[PDB]
């Protein structure tokens, strides 16, 4: 009945595939053999076959085999449908040129065929779930494309992304601004929604708050897949306020070319700090909206909230809920634009946030996943678009992409469409 | 797969190409009758980058030796590691250059040059996905600079797109074992400006101070610069070869690392360097090994970067590692060493993170940089070439083997645009 398909495009939206399958078998029960020894909203990102054996469904697309056969010598390669595991014979090299032009060219139609088969087995086909990096070369080319075809085809379907930020200060590439930037133009050209989420905050986040030791990408991925399960358990069973991905569209965006959500997710806490934490609806809602708990190293107080949405798991009452809210509505530190009387859509589900196991997260009873959307992220914008104008002001790196079959114009279009973009956010800032 | 082709230039490329397969079975685990004793699955996976199936399961190490005296693949056939490769990737002339760039380069390397291809097609026909050549060789050297810029020409020629880097032996400063060195650096350099992707700088007496300094030597040989030389070449390939976090192609690396297309100079580093005794008092952590490589004593090319500024730095991680270690110490070194790095290149730093360290060690890590400590090099070796070709010393010979004066002269104005062009961006 009610579906969706989860696209991975590049090693981010790989392995954070990995951690988000393994966390939505650990919610429902099921095993790596697809084997699961009331929950339908499984069907709902499963199939199954004749021996009862459930199947995901997803297309993992890597224009080098790297750590998609890392996934196919993985546990869960019993889980994942041969067919739906894709490589090619080489990279995009960070060169958004190659994976939105040379190579991913010759590769999509068979990810675009295998989509379609994957469509054709759905019912009430929801929309799509595409996991990338933002300024990662294969992920960034390869999912504009996609997005573009994926768009053209199945028109109204929800799309919707997660995109990995680049951070303001640390880097793992000296291109990452072309990329993103040309990403977020053919990007924002078609994508409905699009959540941005920086690592560096992740990191702020969890060593200040979590208190674990200096992590790497795998509690990072582990933290962003308990957010995205948690807006798919706010659709994946049947709570007090249930919530259709058409209706975080429509509250969420406020015009067709401003979606940008900024996640935040509570509670974040030590399993030690859990015993002298009590957690209240309130409370959570309280830490919710502190900036440092933003999965972003975007700062809110530098602009106003337009849209805000609060999914709750496990045990929450809407009454304490709404109390909350109003009491959130008395602060003035938080700031909401004249033109919007309320900018709050709520949701709740009697589903529990569930840990994983040997999780380093703190076992709670309920939890709160926030969306939000404001114009610090245009500041964001603003200093990833100052840093691509200096990089682009002396024409560093732009050999490759011309040599590649780029043009100069675009990018210069890029800078345009960007500017609009700033001048949009601002506008509407007003 | 990803596949790579060695070859190796005579003399110290084959020396140092033996030493670097002898690392490279060290890796996998290959022994060398050619049988794999590997306990690791990681290491027959991606193994076909650098080796072929033999029908009786013995790996073949994809390679081309190549030299114009045979003595020296002699001592490499008399090698342990010498039975890997097959008497086919055996090919040489009787007769070597004596250190004439236009003798090999125009005379002896053709018809070698000839076979070497047909050699190369055939590697080039076994290969699924080629990603590129890679070629050890020295500047300054008759064989190597000749034979190597010939070569690298017509396989560029036949394979444009192609990945092409080369790991080269620059001219010592203070130093020489040969005359004429700044002629046979200049045309090779020349040619490998124009027709290379990227390449290596490793200066002999920097590799002495620094394993003297650092490892407290007393009797060092070359094969243990090799060594060292051979552990970097190594350590920049593993995320080819095994799996991590940001495993880096050679060609994308090489994307991050060229800013413009002439300019693709790089200073290769290497951490942890300790000696022993010394390693008990040493924690191995991020910090330690960016300290270790981010220090000018620690750069393996001869010259000083703190005159200078970085157009962009690759740093490559071996082991089980932290990427917020990583990226703290990049942010950190990257802010107090503000103003060592271009302003118009915001995030100077390129990582790459792989989960194998090399055997021996629990973690480890390699610097490539690039600076115009380069241009500060290319300054030296254009100043002896004017002052060696001004008296027009030893030239005879090079006349003798039909090497035109005009040759040179566009070679140093070429050198002059280089430098120039290092200057240019600063
Ligand atoms: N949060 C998170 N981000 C990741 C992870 N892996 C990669 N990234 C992001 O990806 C960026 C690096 O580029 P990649 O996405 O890995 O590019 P790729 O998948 O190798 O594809 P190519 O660009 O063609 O090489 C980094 O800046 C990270 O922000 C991950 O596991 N977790
Ligand atoms: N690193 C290293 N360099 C070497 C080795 N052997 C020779 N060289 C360098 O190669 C140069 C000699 O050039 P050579 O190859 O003999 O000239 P050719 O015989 O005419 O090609 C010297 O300047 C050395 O610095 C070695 O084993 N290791
Ligand atoms: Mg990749």
């Amino acid at each position: 009945m009610r579906e969706c398909i989860s696209i991975h495009v590049g090693q981010a939206g790989v392995q954070i595939g990995n951690a988000c399958w393994e966390l939505y078998c650990l919610e429902h029960g099921i095993q790596p053999d697809g084997q699961m020894p009331g929950d339908d909203s499984f069907n709902t990102f499963f199939s199954e076959t004749g021996a009862g054996k459930h199947v995901p469904r997803a297309v993992f697309v890597d224009l080098e085999p790297t750590v998609i056969d890392e996934v196919r010598t993985g546990t869960y390669r019993q889980l994942f449908h041969p067919e739906q595991l894709i490589t090619g014979k080489e990279d995009a090299a960070n060169n958004y040129a190659r994976g939105h032009y040379t190579i991913g060219k010759e590769i999509i139609d068979l990810v675009l065929d295998r989509i379609r088969k994957l469509a054709d087995q759905c019912t009430g086909l929801q929309g799509f779930l595409v996991f990338h990096s933002f300024g990662g070369g294969t992920g960034s080319g390869f999912t504009s494309l996609l997005m573009e075809r994926l768009s053209v085809d199945y028109g109204k379907k929800s799309k919707l992304e997660f995109s990995i930020y680049p951070a303001p200060q640390v880097s793992t590439a000296v291109v990452e601004p072309y990329n993103s930037i040309l990403t977020t133009h053919t990007t924002l050209e078609h994508s409905d929604c699009a959540f941005m989420v920086d690592n560096e905050a992740i990191y702020d986040i969890c060593r200040r708050n979590l208190d674990i030791e200096r992590p790497t990408y795998t509690n990072l991925n582990r933290l962003i897949s308990q957010i995205v399960s948690s807006i798919t358990a706010s659709l994946r069973f049947d709570g007090a306020l249930n919530v259709d991905l058409t209706e975080f569209q429509t509250n969420l965006v406020p015009y067709p070319r401003i979606h940008f959500p900024l996640a935040t997710y509570a509670p974040v806490i030590s399993a030690e700090k859990a015993y002298h934490e009590q957690l209240s609806v309130a409370e959570i809602t309280n830490a919710c909206f502190e900036p440092a708990n933003q999965m972003v190293k975007c700062d809110p107080r530098h602009g106003k909230y337009m849209a805000c949405c609060l999914l709750y798991r496990g045990d929450v009452v809407p009454k304490d809920v709404n109390a909350a809210i109003a009491t959130i509505k008395t602060k003035r530190s938080i700031q909401f634009v004249d033109w919007c009387p309320t900018g709050f859509k709520v949701g709740i589900n009697y589903q529990p946030p569930t840990v994983v196991p040997g999780g380093d997260l703190a076992k709670v009873q309920r939890a709160v996943c926030m969306l939000s959307n404001t114009t610090a992220i245009a500041e964001a914008w603003a200093r990833l678009d100052h840093k691509f104008d200096l990089m682009y002001a002396k024409r560093a790196f732009v050999h490759w992409y011309v040599g590649e079959g780029m043009e100069e114009g675009e990018f210069s279009e890029a800078r345009e469409d960007m500017a609009a973009l700033e001048k949009d956010y601002e506008e509407v800032g007003v | 797969m990803r596949e790579i082709v060695h070859i190796q230039a005579g003399q110290c490329g084959n020396q140092i190409g033996a030493k670097f397969w002898e690392v490279i079975s060290d890796e996998h685990g290959i022994d060398p009758s050619g049988n794999y004793v590997g306990d690791s699955d990681l290491q027959l996976e991606r193994i076909s980058v650098y080796y072929n199936e033999a029908s009786s399961h013995k790996y073949v190490p994809r390679a081309i030796l190549v030299d114009l005296e045979p003595g020296t693949m002699d001592s490499v056939r008399s090698g342990a590691f010498g039975h890997l490769f097959r008497p086919d990737n055996f090919i040489f002339g009787q007769s070597g250059a004596g250190n004439n760039w236009a003798k090999g380069h125009y005379t002896e390397g053709a018809e070698l040059v000839d076979s070497v291809l047909d050699v190369v097609r055939k590697e080039c026909e076994n290969c699924d996905c080629l990603q590129g050549f890679q070629l050890t060789h020295s500047l300054g050297g008759g064989t190597g600079s000749g034979m190597g810029t010939l070569l690298i020409s017509k396989v560029r020629e036949e394979y444009p797109d192609r990945i092409m880097n080369t790991f080269s032996v620059v001219p010592s400063p203070k130093v020489s074992d040969t005359v004429v060195e700044p002629y046979n650096a200049t045309l090779s350099i020349h040619q490998l400006v124009e027709n290379t992707d990227e390449t290596y700088c490793i200066d002999n007496e920097a590799l002495y101070d620094i394993c003297f300094r650092t490892l407290k030597l007393a009797t060092p040989t070359y094969g243990d610069l090799n060594h060292l030389v051979s552990a970097t070449m190594s350590g920049v390939t593993t995320s080819l070869r095994f799996p991590g976090q940001l495993n880096a192609d050679l060609r994308k690396l090489a994307v991050n690392m060229v800013p413009f297309p002439r300019l693709h100079f790089f200073m290769p580093g290497f951490a942890p360097l300790t000696a022993r005794g010394s390693q008990q008092y040493r924690a191995l952590t991020v910090p330690e090994l960016t300290q270790q490589m981010f220090d000018a004593k620690n750069m393996m090319a001869a010259c000083d970067p703190r005159h200078g500024r970085y157009l962009t730095v690759a740093t490559v991680f071996r082991g089980r590692m932290s990427m917020k270690e990583v990226d703290e110490q990049m942010l950190a070194i990257q802010s107090k060493n503000s103003s060592y790095f271009v302003e118009w290149i915001p995030n100077n730093v390129k990582v790459a993170v792989c989960d194998i360290p090399p055997r021996g060690l629990k973690m480890s890590s390699t610097f490539i940089g690039n600076s115009t400590a380069i241009q500060e090099l290319f300054k030296r070796i254009s100043e002896q070439f004017t002052a060696m070709f001004r008296r027009k010393a030893f030239l005879h010979w090079y006349t003798g083997e039909g090497m035109d004066e005009m040759e040179f002269t566009e070679a140093e104005s070429n050198m002059n645009d280089l430098v120039s062009e290092y200057q240019q961006y600063q």
